[PDB]
């Protein structure tokens, strides 16, 4: 549950936990972030509110 | 080593035993974690009630951040769903979200089985019936029902 990312499950660092991508406040790990955002097929927003990355 | 995908699979796993099944039931066929079968009931709502609709499921290799491919084994009569039991949800494809999980899929499943879109139809002649001859929609929903879901 907590101190988890959502995505891939694994442990979230003191990196990863104080990084806030999207206003809304869903945190994926710096791993999970990048491929979405760079990854040909995906979308590259966030798989809460759907709101676009900058 | 060890894919993040078959985590993300493990995990939904954990939280669909702790929880209760209600009236839905999935697992991972045999031993694979990307091979699952699932079974939803028909709601009370739709003309599908009665009916006990089972599903194939399969993971990618880069779960969640591509959707499953899910299709039915029983024969429906479904403005969204065709013959080969393929279903038309928008959630399924170009609306996906890493973070819906299988629950939250098979859920809007049953959604589309009391409530389809006719507007965007992947059966033509069902659609075409569902919006000129409801009523005749809703016996052969029925009959199919009875006859293969039963
Ligand atoms: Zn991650
Ligand atoms: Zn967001």
């Amino acid at each position: 549950m907590e101190d988890y990312c959502p995505l891939c499950i694994e442990p979230m660092d003191i990196t990863d936990k104080n990084f806030f991508p999207c206003p809304c406040g869903y945190q994926i790990c710096q791993f999970c972030y990048n491929n979405i955002r760079q990854n040909p097929e995906l979308n590259g927003r966030c798989p809460a509110c759907r709101r676009k990355y900058d | 080593t060890g894919m993040s995908s078959s985590k993300r699979i493990a995990k939904e796993l954990s939280d669909l035993e702790r929880d209760p099944p209600t009236s839905c039931s999935a697992g991972p066929v045999g031993d694979d974690l990307y091979h699952w079968q699932a079974s939803i009931m028909g709601p009370a709502d739709s003309p599908y009630a009665g009916g006990v609709f089972f599903l194939s499921i399969h993971f990618p290799t880069d779960y969640p951040f591509k959707p499953p491919k899910i299709s039915f084994t029983t024969k429906i009569y479904h403005p969204n769903i065709n013959a080969n039991g393929n279903i038309c949800l928008d959630i399924l494809k170009d609306q996906w979200s890493p973070a819906l999980t299988l629950s939250k899929v098979l859920l809007s499943i049953c959604s589309l089985l009391t409530d389809a879109n006719p507007d965007d139809p992947l059966v033509p002649e069902i659609a075409h019936i569902y919006k000129t001859d409801r009523p005749k929609y809703e016996a052969t929903a029925r009959e199919w029902t009875k006859k293969y879901a039963v």
